[PDB]
């Protein structure tokens, strides 16, 4: 237990073992009209915003609610050529989203009709 | 005490295997192996370790499988610059790499 | 080797971004300026967690908490002098004496007794009281009239006498989702990749000190004493020295002042300065000068790490400017002191008792941004002394190198005391390749 | 300038209040005067005091501004009654040249003593010269007035009378004196010339006569 | 990335005690162990040891156990991912049969069951 | 250690400048400061001025228009003039010795400190009287006496005061009571000095007034007995 952000320099394998110790300090912590005010109640908006702009995908992909979701998008390697051992057991995820950074856009719309096509299966499934 | 194949070689388009075997203190099941490919007193080059998987970067051809007596080195497609010497290790987590004797191709 | 895109959600990542952050500060209840009041409590268990492995690269001179901060100081002051008293009935014509001589020839004029026709309760009535005002409150016309500094300027607005102007400490903390990163490194010179990171919810007690050329009250280096600048080889960018051991200052006003209440119309009151019970006296300033000649001492040599161990070094005092920029300026237990520092850089240094400082006294302290609005503070009753150290210095290269102090830019206080700090977002979505697959 | 009198009992202790408070710092200065002699200082700075001096004197030091200058006599007695002065130095106010008002120390309580009146007939030699005059010596009085009445015969004479006020003595007592002024045949042509010294409630009389 | 550069190639007479340097770039040096394995004439290619360039830990072969010397000093941090370190090793009772040319190199993961395994590895220096 | 005398001419006429002379004896003059006071009939202590121990000057604004101290070290004699002299200025004229204090408030180095001045040791003082009338000696007479008894002598018609008178040139002292003279209406003093004795002392010890009026400069002695 290294606390929140703790295995910030760990493996991505590492990290991956401690991720309610950041899930839960996503929206709790101590966040009239004086200065102090109009700062702290905007601090209030910023972090539920942010955190269901998150939830949303979470949900789009079909995840709600889960920290570690498999997917049926596969891997396609232009993203990263790399292996898994020379991932989860020597990157951190620090450097992996800089070096992934370009293609979340792309990965992140392959997981969005995975799941809007296979919510039409299980309903195709389902009609029998 | 690891010891591997005297020599061998092969042509360009086919393969050769090089072994590698020792007693049980240096080989197999309870020990990974890992290959080097190591051209004469210059810089060595990884291949294979932990008995098949192949560093980032070699091509294809290399090979390794483990019998629970010996440990291969396959190299397929041969190719000019394969003509090197070629070593073994034997190695845990929290040891050293127990090195073998040679093998020219 | 079928490998998949893998969801993971709460992943350490972050990225640098700027946040609105918001106020801590601690139980201690009148109402200073800085609205603490306001502000949430902090946790007695400021928990920080420390990041192995981790090196992230801070730049003090881009930061944005002290751009910030710069402005929620300027805020909370035009919020506090709102609802206060305006005393624009003030801006009037003053017959002006000195109050009583007998002593140094040159400093009776120092503070003046000043009579005038001012307002009362009643539209119709006028009172002609007096008020003692100090010499860099007036100005002359030209006889012994005379008129308060502000009038051809800004307006005038003098402070509710119940707020307090003593900084207390302020805990700036970032919203949720976000986090605020320490740099640890004890050799830290503001920029480049910190080896040891910490993230913490919010930053230590930070005291709104707003004080020039020296530094009160700040934070101390671990060891050695760092010099920060951006640009060290351009002598257009100020010097913030940070000293590791504390070089204490003893500062008075000795004159016995009274407050005198003047009913300037209904539910309007002027706090006026009334008499001086006891002897007229100087304030001033004491440091030691043997600690004051060491500390200065380790300053120089830090100061050769960029200069060459053989150049000769010199300080010398403020090249001119404002009034606020060619003194030691600050508040002490009320009242604006504007302390000459010459007997404190005055020295040249070659290869290889205490002193004491003489302070004038302003009340109408103006706003170092806008010029149009202008403070009147109340006058303090009795004997002020605050006891302070000197944590840090604002130096000046010239371009044989001299270094005078000044600056008078707020915010050069701020980055003193949040150079250590950093503002980051996180964004705890990841995709990674797995060799699992869903159903 | 104008007196500030004080009547203090023997024995008892005066306080001596300055008339002129400081505005700082002050450096206080007492001096003791008689009328008709020097003054002697009693102390110089706000509580030292020259040697000569009795422990009896003692003025308040400035050790925290609001405390008033106050010269003390302690155990008073018939020689203390004097003149004092404050000589007022402060920060505030500039160069002290005036010593200020006079407080006037009478010390009451004091034993009532009787004159001895003594008087002499006019000189053989003053005769000789056409000029007549008769001296009446009253001295060791005390309190310091007296009547005076001249009588030639039994009738009363009060032309050419010269009397003087009283005036005290080392002794602490008074003295005063009277001179009938007369021509050399007003006196040998009356019977006797009589000196009547009232003093408090009774009155004393010494004659004289040409003869 | 990564380049392992090492010391000259000089040679001194038996009894002596030589040290070889190797200077690291291009990633961190503390997240990898660093490895000196000698390459002698009359003799199969001998593993001598690695150590952490983080935890300081050492673990050499039985066969210099108790005649060799391998130190490490702190890194200069470059980037949030590069550093610069160096690695020096010595000899005691040394003679002329550890002639050979002598390299470093660093680990191939820093999580597995081949993390300390040699390899990137240095330019090698010729000995006596 | 250190005395004071004082010396002057007991009468000055109105618009004529009045000297007087400060004698020092058993301390140096050069090394102290110096004041003159003067005390008026009514008129309370009247601080007139003082000199420094290296000779500045400076006055009482009273009468600073009119007044000029000086000093001559050969000596010890410290001297005034006053010019322009008045009815008013009629008073007994004492010189002292003026000791300058440094009273310190606050810090030496801003100037927080005055000085004051006080005198410790004072002369006898000195009568002066300002009248256009002209001196004029006295005239003393014996008072021949008749357990004690008692004789005197009737210094008579003088001006102005004072008049020094002792018995036997200094001898006799004890008994003698010298009695406050008397301004006449004719405008000149009149004084009587007496002596108690021992009856039988009156045959034959010789009995000698010694009187003294400088101002007309008339030395004057005569004897008694019945
Ligand atoms: C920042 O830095 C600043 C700078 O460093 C610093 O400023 C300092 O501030 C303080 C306070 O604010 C200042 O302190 C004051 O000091 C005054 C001077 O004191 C010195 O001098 C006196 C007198 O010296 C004469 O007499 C002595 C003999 O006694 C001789 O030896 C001297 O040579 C000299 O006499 C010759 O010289 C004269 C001038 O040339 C001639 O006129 C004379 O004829 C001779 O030729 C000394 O007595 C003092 O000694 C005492 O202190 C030393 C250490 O210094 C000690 O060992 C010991 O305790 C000694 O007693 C000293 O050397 C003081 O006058 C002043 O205190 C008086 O004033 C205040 C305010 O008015 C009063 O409240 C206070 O109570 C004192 O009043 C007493 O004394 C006066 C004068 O006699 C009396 O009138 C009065 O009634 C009262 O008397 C009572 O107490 C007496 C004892 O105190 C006692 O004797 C009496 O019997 C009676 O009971 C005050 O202390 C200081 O000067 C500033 N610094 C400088 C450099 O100026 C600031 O604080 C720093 N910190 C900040 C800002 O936070
Ligand atoms: C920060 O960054 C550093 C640098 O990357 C990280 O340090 C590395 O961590 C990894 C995993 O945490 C380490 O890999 C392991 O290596 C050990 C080999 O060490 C064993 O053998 C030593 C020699 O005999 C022995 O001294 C050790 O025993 C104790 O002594 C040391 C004394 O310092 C003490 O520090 C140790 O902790 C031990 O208590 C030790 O036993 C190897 O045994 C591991 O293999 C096991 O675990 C893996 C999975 O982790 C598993 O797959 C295997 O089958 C086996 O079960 C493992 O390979 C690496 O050695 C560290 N050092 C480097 C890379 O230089 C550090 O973890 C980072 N921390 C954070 C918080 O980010
Ligand atoms: C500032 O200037 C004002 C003048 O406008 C000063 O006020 C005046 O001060 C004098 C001197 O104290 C006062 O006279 C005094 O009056 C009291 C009470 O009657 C009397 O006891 C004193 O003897 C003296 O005569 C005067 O009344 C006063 N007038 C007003 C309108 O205040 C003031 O003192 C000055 N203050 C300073 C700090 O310089
Ligand atoms: C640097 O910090 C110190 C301590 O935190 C500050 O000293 C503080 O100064 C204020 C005002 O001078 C003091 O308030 C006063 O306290 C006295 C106590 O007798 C009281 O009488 C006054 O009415 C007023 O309340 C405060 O106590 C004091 N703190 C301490 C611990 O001594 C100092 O002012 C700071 N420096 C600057 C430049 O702000
Ligand atoms: C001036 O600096 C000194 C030294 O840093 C401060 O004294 C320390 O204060 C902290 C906070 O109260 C304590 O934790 C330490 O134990 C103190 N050490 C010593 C030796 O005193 C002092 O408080 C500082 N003063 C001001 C006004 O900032
Ligand atoms: C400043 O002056 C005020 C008055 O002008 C002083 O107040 C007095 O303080 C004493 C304390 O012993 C009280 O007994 C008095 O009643 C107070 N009087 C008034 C009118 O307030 C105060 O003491 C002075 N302060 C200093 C440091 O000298
Ligand atoms: C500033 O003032 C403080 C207190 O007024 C001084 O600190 C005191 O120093 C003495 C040394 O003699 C100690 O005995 C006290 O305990 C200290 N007081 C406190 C509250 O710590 C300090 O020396 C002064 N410094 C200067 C430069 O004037
Ligand atoms: C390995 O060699 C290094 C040489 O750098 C030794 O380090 C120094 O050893 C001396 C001798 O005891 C110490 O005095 C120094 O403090 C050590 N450090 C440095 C930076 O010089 C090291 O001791 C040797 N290995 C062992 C196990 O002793
Ligand atoms: O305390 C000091 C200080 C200390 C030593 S000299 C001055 N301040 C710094 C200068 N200053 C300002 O510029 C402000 C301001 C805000 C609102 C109204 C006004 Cl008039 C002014 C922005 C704060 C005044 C307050
Ligand atoms: C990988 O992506 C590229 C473009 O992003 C696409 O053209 C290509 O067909 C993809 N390959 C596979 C195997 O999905
Ligand atoms: C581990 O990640 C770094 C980061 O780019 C990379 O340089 C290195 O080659 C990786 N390790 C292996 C064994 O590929
Ligand atoms: C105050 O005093 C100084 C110096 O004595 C003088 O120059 C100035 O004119 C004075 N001012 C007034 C208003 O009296
Ligand atoms: C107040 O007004 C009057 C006009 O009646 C003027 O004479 C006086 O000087 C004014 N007061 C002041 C202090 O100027
Ligand atoms: C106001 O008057 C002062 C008096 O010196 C002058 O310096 C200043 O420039 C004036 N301000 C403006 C805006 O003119
Ligand atoms: C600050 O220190 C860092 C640390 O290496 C250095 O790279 C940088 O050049 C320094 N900058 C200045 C202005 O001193
Ligand atoms: C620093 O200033 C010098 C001249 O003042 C300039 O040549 C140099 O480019 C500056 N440094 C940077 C990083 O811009
Ligand atoms: C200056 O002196 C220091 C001593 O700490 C030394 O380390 C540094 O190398 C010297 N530099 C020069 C240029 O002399
Ligand atoms: C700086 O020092 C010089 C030399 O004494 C002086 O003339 C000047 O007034 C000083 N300036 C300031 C702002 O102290
Ligand atoms: C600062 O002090 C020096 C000497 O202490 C003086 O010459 C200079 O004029 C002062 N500066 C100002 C602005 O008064
Ligand atoms: C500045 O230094 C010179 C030389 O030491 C000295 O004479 C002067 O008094 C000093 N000025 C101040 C204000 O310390």
């Amino acid at each position: 237990f290294l606390g929140f952000l703790g295995a910030a320099g760990s493996t991505m394998g590492a990290a991956s073992m401690t991720l309610t110790v950041q899930a839960r300090n996503l929206l709790s912590g101590i966040v009239k009209l004086t200065v102090w005010g109009i700062k702290q109640l905007q601090a209030r908006v910023l972090a539920v915003e942010r955190y269901l702009r998150d939830q949303q995908l979470l949900g789009i992909w079909g995840c709600s609610g889960k920290l570690i979701c498999c997917t049926n998008v596969p891997w396609n390697s232009s993203w990263s050529n790399r292996n898994l051992s020379e991932i989860w057991d020597n990157m951190t995820w620090l450097q992996w989203d800089k070096e992934i950074s370009n293609y979340t856009q792309i990965i992140y719309g392959l997981l969005e009709e995975s799941q809007n096509q296979q919510e039409k299966n299980e309903q195709d499934l389902l009609a029998l | 005490v690891l010891t591997q194949s005297a020599s061998v070689s092969g042509s360009l388009g086919q393969s050769v295997t090089i072994s590698c075997t020792g007693p049980n203190s240096v080989c197999c099941s309870h020990k990974s192996i890992s290959w080097y490919q190591w051209p004469p007193g210059r810089a060595p080059t990884l291949i294979i370790y932990e008995d098949n998987e192949r560093a980032p970067g070699i091509s294809p051809r290399f090979s390794g499988y483990k019998s629970y007596w010996s440990a291969y080195l396959t190299i397929s497609d041969l190719r000019p610059e394969d003509e090197t010497t070629y070593y073994c290790c034997s190695y845990t987590h929290n040891s050293g790499c127990v090195f073998g004797t040679g093998t020219k191709v | 080797e079928n490998l998949w895109v893998t969801v993971y959600y709460g992943v350490p990542v972050w990225k640098d971004a700027e946040t609105t952050l918001f106020c801590a500060s601690d139980a201690k209840a009148k109402h200073n300026v800085w609205a603490t009041h306001a502000c949430v409590p902090t946790d007695p268990n400021p928990q920080e967690i420390h990041l192995e492995n981790v090196t992230e690269e801070f730049n003090m001179w881009k930061n944005n908490m002290v751009e910030q901060m710069h402005t929620d100081i300027i805020s909370l002051w035009d919020q506090s002098l709102k609802p206060c008293v305006k005393l624009t009935p003030l801006c009037v014509t003053l017959q002006c004496t000195n109050v009583t001589n007998a002593i140094t020839d040159d400093m009776r004029g120092e503070l003046k007794n000043c009579s005038f026709n001012m307002t009362t309760e009643l539209r119709d009535k006028k009172q002609k009281v007096y008020s003692l005002f100090y010499r860099l409150d007036v100005v002359q016309i030209n006889n012994k009239e005379y008129r308060l500094i502000n009038c051809n300027t800004s307006a005038i607005t003098q402070a509710c006498p119940k707020v307090s102007f003593e900084p207390i400490p302020i805990h700036y903390c970032a919203p949720a989702g976000f986090a605020i990163l320490k740099c640890k490194d004890k050799k830290f010179n503001g920029t480049g990749p910190c080896p040891s990171v910490s993230t913490v919810q919010c930053t230590h007690g930070i005291k709104p000190v707003v004080s020039t050329q020296l530094l009160l009250n700040g934070s101390l280096a671990e060891e050695e004493v760092m010099i920060r600048s951006e640009n060290i080889t351009n002598n257009a960018k100020n010097i913030l020295v940070q000293f590791n051991t504390p070089v204490q200052i003893n500062c008075t006003r000795p004159n016995n002042n009274t407050r005198k209440s003047i009913r300037i119309g209904p539910g309007q009151a002027f706090y006026a300065t009334g008499d001086i019970i006891g002897d007229i006296r100087q304030a001033h300033c004491n440091v030691s000068k043997a600690t004051w000649n060491e500390t200065l001492g380790k300053v120089v040599k830090q100061l050769r790490k960029h200069f060459g161990n053989n150049t000769i070094i010199r300080f010398a005092n403020s090249s001119g400017g404002d009034l606020e920029v060619t003194t030691h300026s600050f508040n002490c237990g009320g009242e604006f002191f504007y302390c000459n520092t010459s007997g404190l850089f005055n020295s040249t240094w070659i290869s290889n008792d205490s002193i004491t400082l003489p302070c004038r006294i302003k009340q109408i302290i103006n706003m170092w941004q806008r010029i149009g609005q202008a403070m009147y503070a109340p006058p303090i009753q009795g004997v002020i002394r605050c006891v302070s150290n000197i944590t840090g210095l604002i130096l000046t290269r010239d371009g044989t190198e001299t270094f005078r102090p000044g600056g008078g830019d707020m915010r050069d206080n701020w980055r003193s005391e949040l150079y250590k700090y950093k503002v980051v977002k996180i964004e705890p979505l990841g995709v990674a390749p797995t060799r699992c697959k869903r159903r | 300038s104008y007196v500030r009198p004080l009547s203090v009992a023997l024995g008892e202790t005066a306080s001596i209040s300055c008339g002129r408070q400081a505005l700082g710092s002050r450096a206080v200065q007492w001096y003791q005067h008689r009328p008709g002699q020097a003054p002697i200082l009693l102390i110089y700075n706000n509580q030292d005091r020259p040697s000569g001096i009795p422990e009896r004197f003692s003025g308040t030091p400035d050790i925290n501004f609001g405390t008033r200058a106050t010269l003390t006599i302690s155990g008073v007695e018939a020689g203390d009654e004097a003149d004092y002065y404050c000589h007022m130095w402060d920060s505030r106010s500039g160069f002290s040249w005036s010593f200020g008002g006079a407080t006037r120390l009478t010390v009451l309580g004091q034993p009532k003593a009787a004159p001895s009146v003594t008087l002499f007939p006019p000189s053989s030699e003053e005769l000789q010269a056409n000029k007549a005059t008769l001296v009446c010596l009253i001295s060791d009085f005390y309190p310091g007035a007296v009547t005076v009445a001249w009588k030639a015969d039994s009738s009363p004479v009060k032309a050419g009378v010269e009397t003087t006020t009283p005036s005290k003595q080392s002794n602490n007592k008074y003295a005063a004196s009277s001179y009938l002024s007369l021509t050399p045949m007003q006196w040998k042509m009356h019977k006797s010339y009589s000196c009547q010294v009232t003093h408090e409630g009774s009155t004393v009389e010494k004659t004289v006569a040409p003869t | 990335q990564g380049q392992l550069v090492q010391s000259g190639a000089t040679t001194t007479k038996p009894g002596s005690s030589v040290k070889i340097s190797c200077k690291t770039s291009g990633y961190r040096f503390n997240f990898y162990h660093i490895n000196w394995i000698r390459q002698t004439a009359g003799r199969g290619p001998e593993w001598m040891g690695w150590i952490s360039p983080y935890s300081g830990d050492k673990n050499l072969a039985p066969a210099f156990q108790d005649r060799v010397n391998m130190t490490t000093d702190t890194e200069v941090p470059v980037t949030s991912f590069t550093s610069t370190g160096a690695a020096y090793m010595e000899i005691r009772n040394l003679t002329s049969d550890d002639t050979g040319t002598y390299f470093c190199a660093k680990g191939l993961l820093r999580d597995g069951s081949s993390t300390w395994l040699p390899y990137l590895w240095g330019q090698g220096t010729l000995l006596t | 250690q250190v005395q004071l005398q004082e010396s002057g001419p007991g009468l000055v006429k109105p618009s004529e400048t009045l000297s007087l002379t400060c004698t020092v004896s058993g301390g140096s003059i050069s090394n102290y400061y110096w004041s003159w006071i003067r005390q008026s009939p009514g008129k309370g202590l009247e601080w007139i001025g003082y000199i420094s121990d290296s000779e500045s000057t400076n006055y009482n604004p009273s009468l600073k228009s009119r007044v000029i101290i000086s000093v001559d070290t050969s000596k010890n004699q410290l001297s005034l003039k006053l010019n322009s002299v008045t009815a008013a200025d009629s008073a007994i004229y004492y010189c002292a010795r003026a000791q300058q204090g440094k009273r310190i408030y606050g810090m030496v180095s801003f100037g927080e400190f005055f000085y004051y001045y006080y005198m410790d040791v004072w002369g006898k003082g000195t009568t002066v009287t300002v009248s256009s009338a002209s001196t004029k000696g006295p005239s003393v007479f014996p008072l021949a006496p008749s357990g004690t008894a008692a004789l005197g002598c009737l210094v008579k018609d003088y001006f102005p005061e004072p008049v020094t008178v002792s018995w036997n040139s200094g001898a006799l002292t004890s008994g003698v009571h010298t009695f406050p003279a008397v301004l006449q209406s004719s405008g000149l003093y009149s004084l009587s000095s007496v002596v108690t004795v021992p009856s039988s002392s009156l045959g034959t010890q010789t009995y000698i007034c010694n009187v003294n009026h400088k101002p007309s400069n008339t030395k004057v002695d005569k004897k008694v007995e019945p």
